[PDB]
This record gives C-alpha cells, sequence and structure tokens, in this order.
RNA sequence: ACUUGAGUGCAGAAGAGGAGAGUGGAAUUCCACGUGUAGCGGUGAAAUGCGUAGAGAUGUGGAGGAACACCAGUGGCGAAGGCGACUCUCUGGUCUGUAACUGACGCUGAGGAGCGAAAGCGUGGGGAGCGAACAGGAUUAGAUACCCUGGUAGUCCACGCCGUAAACGAUGAGUGCUAAGUGUUAGGGGGUUUCCGCCCCUUAGUGCUGCAGCUAACGCAUUAAGCACUCCGCCUGGGGAGUACGGUCGCAAGACUGAAACUCAAAGGAAUUGACGGGGGCCCGCACAAGCGGUGGAGCAUGUGGUUUAAUUCGAAGCAACGCG
C-alpha cells in the first residue's frame, strides 16, 4: 500500500517515444516467448501501454523485433 | 408520535375478514385474516389486525392490533382542515371537506374508517386500489397527513386565525 | 434548457424543502424577486437577501422550517404551467388549500397573494400555487 | 441593453469514428519434391471418409483467400448499427483550459431527407477456412434433428436494391436541483516536491455500493424509473390478427399502414408457499457395492386371475391384493 509494484515504468522517465530508433525499451518490453507483455505484469499506465503497445507494432513492422520467437 | 394509550371506548368495527391459504404439503393451511378496525369516536381511529385460527380468534389479533397503534384526525366540527387527495400505496383517496349536514359519504374502508372515526360532513369517493388493506393504508396515509388551521397557524409562524373564510 | 424559470425555482425551494438545508440558491429574476418578497412576507422561509452581483443573479433563500418536519414551505405546485397557462377571473380567482395553503396570482397591480387579490377582486395569471 | 446559455477564437489532450491506397506476419487448405510405414481420422461407443496409386507425421519451397493472438480490460471512439495487424492521403466529431469576440443566434420537432447488424436480391469479380439445402454413417421404436465424415449457395470485394432484429439500458431528447463512498480512463488548477510520488480541488466520460425520494414488487437512485419544466412518439383486455382488403415502395423476398365478424372472462407483471428436475450441494438406510442362500426350471400345499356352474357366497387389486379376513 498503497500503489503498483513496478511503479509506472515509464511515467518516472519519459516519455512521447519510441519508436523505430528505440530498440532498448522495446528489449525490456516484448515479453520472453515473444508476445507482447500483459500490462498488468509489466506496469504500464494508460497511455504509456498505449504508446509503448503502438510502437511495439510499428517497431515490429519494419523487422525490429521478432513477429515470433522460440517456445 | 404520540403513541396514545388505550385510555378510552373502542369501537373495534371489522373491515374484512379474509380467507388464507399456505400452499403446503397436504392441502392448504387455511388461516382467517381480517383487518378490523378498533375507533375511540373522537378521533383516535386505528386499523391494523393480524391472522390466527378462528373467526374469533382474528377477532382477537385484531383487537390487539388496535391496541396498537391510534391516529389524530385533527378537525374543527364535521370537517378536515385541507381536503387533500390522500392515498399511498396504489390506493388513493379523494376527501374534501364538507358542509355541516352534507353526510358521511365514503366507501367500504373509507365509510368504516371514518364512519368509526368521528366524520359529520365529508365527501369521499376514492380513485385507485380497491384491497382492504390498500384502503385502511391510503385513507390512514391522508388522515394522518391532513393539516389542522390553529397547529398550521402554530408551526407557519404568519397568524393564528389570520387565514380565515 | 430554461423552459420556466418560475418552476425552476419552485423546484428549487421544493427539492430543497425535503432535503432539509439550511438555505437555498435561486436565478435571480423579477418572478424571484417580487415571488420571494411575497413568499417571504407571507412568513414560509426565514429571509431572502438577493445577493446581486455581475452578470446575472443570483437569489438566497433559508428554509423558514423548524425541528418539526415540513414548515412554512409544506408542499409547493405549479398551478400555471407555462406552456398552457392557468387563468382566474376576479369570482374565479381560487383560494389554494381551502385554510392553511395560499395561492400566488399575478394580478394587475403587482404579484399579489390570494387573499390580498381577493381583497383587490382582480385575477390575472395563476402564477404558483403553494399547498 | 448585458452574459452564464449557445457559437467562434486561442492552446492542449485523446481515441478500433469514417473513406481510399499500399504493406506485413502467425495459422489452415492445396500443390511439388525429399524422409518414412500401416495406419490417419473421428466418438459417448462406433461407422462413413482417407491411406501400400505411399497417408498421418516431419523437412523444404510455392500459390491463394479470409481474419488479425499477444497488448485487450463491466478500457477507448461513434447518432446508432457498430468499429481491432501496420503505414500514408482526405475527413468528421468529442472533452479540458484560461478566457479575445458574438449577444439568446437555443431546445424539441409530426411530415420530408439520410444511415442502419446478419440474412437475403441483381450483375461482375473472389473463393483458403467456416458452412443452410444435399450425400453417407451413427444414436433411437422412429431420426426429414442432436453427433461425425463430407458438401452447394453464402461469408469476401466493388457497384445498386433491400430499411427488418431481444436494432436492449425492453428506459425518447433537452435543461435545473437533490446524501455519500469506492473504482477507471481523457484533461486541468494546487500543496511541498528538479525528480518521482502522494493528497486535495476540479471537469468530462464510464462502472460498482448506497441516503432521501419513486414503486405493485423486483429494483432505480446525480448516467433516477427522484423532484419540476419544453416537445415528439407510443398505449386502451386476450384470441381473431400484424391476418384479410385497400393503398406506397421493392427486381424479388417482402416492408410500411392496417381492420373486421365471431368468441372468452380471463390473459398478464411481480412476489409467496409447496411440488418437480434425468439441476447442483450435504447426508442416511440391505438402498447400491461385497458375500451367503434363494425365487423364476421340477412334483406338491394354499390364495388370486380367468373359464365353467344351478351356485362356484362376500371383502381385499402397486409396494400397502394374492399361506389376505
Amino acid at each position: 500500500r498503497a500503489k503498483r509494484r513496478k511503479v509506472c515504468y515509464f511515467t518516472s522517465n519519459g516519455i512521447t517515444h519510441i519508436d523505430y530508433k528505440d530498440v532498448d525499451l522495446l528489449k525490456k518490453f516484448v515479453s520472453e516467448r515473444g508476445k507482447i507483455l500483459p500490462r498488468r505484469v509489466t506496469g504500464t499506465n494508460a497511455k504509456y501501454q498505449r504508446k509503448l503497445t503502438a510502437a511495439i507494432k510499428r517497431a515490429r513492422q519494419m523487422a525490429l523485433l521478432p513477429y515470433v520467437s522460440g517456445e | 408520535r404520540r403513541i396514545d394509550p388505550s385510555k378510552l371506548e373502542l369501537e373495534e368495527r371489522l373491515v374484512t375478514v379474509n380467507r388464507v391459504a399456505k400452499v403446503v404439503k397436504g392441502g392448504r393451511r387455511f388461516r382467517f385474516a381480517a383487518l378490523v378496525v378498533v375507533g375511540d369516536k373522537n378521533g383516535h381511529v386505528g386499523f391494523g389486525t393480524g391472522k390466527a385460527q378462528e373467526v374469533p380468534e382474528a377477532i382477537r389479533k385484531a383487537v390487539e392490533d388496535a391496541k396498537k397503534n391510534l391516529i389524530e384526525v385533527p378537525m374543527v366540527g364535521t370537517t378536515i382542515p385541507h381536503e387533500i387527495i390522500g392515498r399511498f400505496g396504489a390506493g388513493n383517496i379523494l376527501l374534501k371537506p364538507a358542509s355541516e349536514g352534507t353526510g358521511v359519504i365514503a366507501g367500504g374502508p373509507v365509510r368504516a374508517v371514518l364512519e368509526l372515526a368521528g366524520v359529520a360532513d365529508i365527501l369521499s369517493k376514492s380513485l385507485g386500489s380497491n384491497t382492504p388493506i390498500n384502503m385502511i393504508r391510503a385513507t390512514l396515509q391522508g388522515l394522518s397527513e391532513l393539516k389542522r388551521a390553529e397547529d398550521v397557524a402554530k408551526l407557519r409562524g404568519k397568524s393564528v386565525e389570520e387565514l380565515l373564510g | 434548457v430554461m423552459t420556466d424559470p418560475i418552476a425552476d425555482m419552485l423546484t428549487r425551494i421544493r427539492n430543497a424543502n425535503m432535503v432539509r438545508h439550511e438555505k437555498l440558491e435561486i436565478p435571480a429574476s423579477k418572478l424571484k424577486r417580487e415571488i420571494a418578497e411575497i413568499l417571504k412576507r407571507e412568513g414560509f422561509i426565514r429571509d431572502v437577501e438577493f445577493v446581486e452581483d455581475s452578470k446575472q443573479g443570483i437569489i438566497r433563500v433559508f428554509l423558514k422550517y423548524g425541528q418539526n418536519n415540513e414548515r412554512v414551505i409544506t408542499g409547493l405546485k405549479r398551478i400555471s404551467k407555462p406552456g398552457l397557462r392557468v387563468y382566474a377571473k376576479s369570482n374565479e380567482v381560487p383560494r389554494v388549500l381551502n385554510g392553511l395553503g395560499i395561492a400566488i396570482i399575478s394580478t394587475s397591480q403587482g404579484v399579489l397573494t390570494d387573499k390580498e387579490a381577493r381583497a383587490k377582486q382582480a385575477g390575472g395569471e395563476v402564477l404558483a400555487y403553494v399547498w
């Protein structure tokens, strides 16, 4: 009490990125098997999960992060 | 408030003693139910009753219901102060203020209630429900909401007998 | 919005009339003003003190009803509907309540009361009715 | 005349609001070739079907259509139906904030105009999955169904018509007021805070919990079904019957509008008590399971049914009538 663990994950040191030139926070965002991270277990905000999800897609379109992973 | 004690001569008219049966394993356990209203003949006229096994039992629980509650009904000499359409419970009552020799023209539960509760000329014709309990309910709320002129001058501070006619 | 002002004031004194609030607001207008002097002079509320300022408004009356539930504002009704107007002649100026309440017919010489308007003996638009 | 209403401005914020073009993967099918054998498949159990013409599986590559998993949530947006991969063009709208201007320029609104899921309808494209009608096999007494294996139209696209839905919150729109708490996005002001973060005030939108009040009860409750005002639409017992007849539109399919004669005293909403359940939960008993010994097979004893009689006396007929009175 009274907050979430991993408090907001982007609002402390953001904002407004990335997307294409970023592969670092994109490296810490797209999950281990290959999927996008859950917004309850990762801990982003509303607009934080929206921007990191849109930049996760738009950074997955130019072949930056993998469109599928291993098992 | 205040709860008037049983300290007068009660009239004890019976409104209606309805049948009732709880449909249980074996037919229907029939028990009488009567909502008969007792009246003081001056203004204490209260109307509630219960159930029991015999017809005299329903008389007994009904009389206990009359010793439960009583109402005031302030009305200056064969009238009420303001003839208000008083009904609560989906059953209306339209009781106006009538003249001296215009009689107590009311219905079943109205003629029982006002007929055993000191009425001289109060015209009443209902508009709404027709259950007995609904009639004594909306009639009891209407009789328990009509205002008296002296106290109506004594609580709204304009003047006593300043509103005459 | 703004369907009728007097119905907004009457709904104000009604809804606050059951809320048990100490003071009550209003939209300040000539009907709230003259109706505030009439309905305050007849002894329902404590005092209307029309605290005016830019741009418009704004009246502020206090409920003059004591411990006893339902004081001098015991129930109000729109006797005149702005949209289908009431009317009342001299002999047909009806005194609402019978002996308790009082009606306020907007006479041709000022917003009168019931008995005072019958004292002038001239009716007009039935402005409101406070049962 | 004036400014809060309503509008313009200025600055912010946000979104699967729309239309057009282009692009990207995961997966299924199909095809080509390698590898390999005797099963694959499906079910309650099977069968139809596929497989030694080499299937399934597995490896590689190619083609094509449709939908975009993770983020994703009683989240967002829209008038509603609805809207989801990603990018761009063109475009509408909402809310916040001071507050420059305008000065009531507003609310509703029968007709009229326009949009409206899915099924359909016309033409021309597209047909990978799914899949009415259809074929076969199964289950049943029967299976024009449930199940399985297949399979046409359709779903997809563009152009036009269709204009119905439980089109639902079964709640028309606008405005004002009226206890509180707790979430949740989109903002703003602030208290100290470089941070961050906590907390208050504030909007706007949306969810829960509940005061007053409403109510037939369930319930609603600042997103009211409260309290009042404006305006539109709808309702007058059920069946007959949204049927007939007449009109309007439709390519049709039909849509809108829409009666009547006869007949009945009930339909109906909520709530209660019991019953039921091949609904769930808990439990018990020769109930089942576990063992013993039987009956139904044989001759005989008694009773009943039946048939006969002059009469085969009357009473009992699921356990609870039948070695009963």
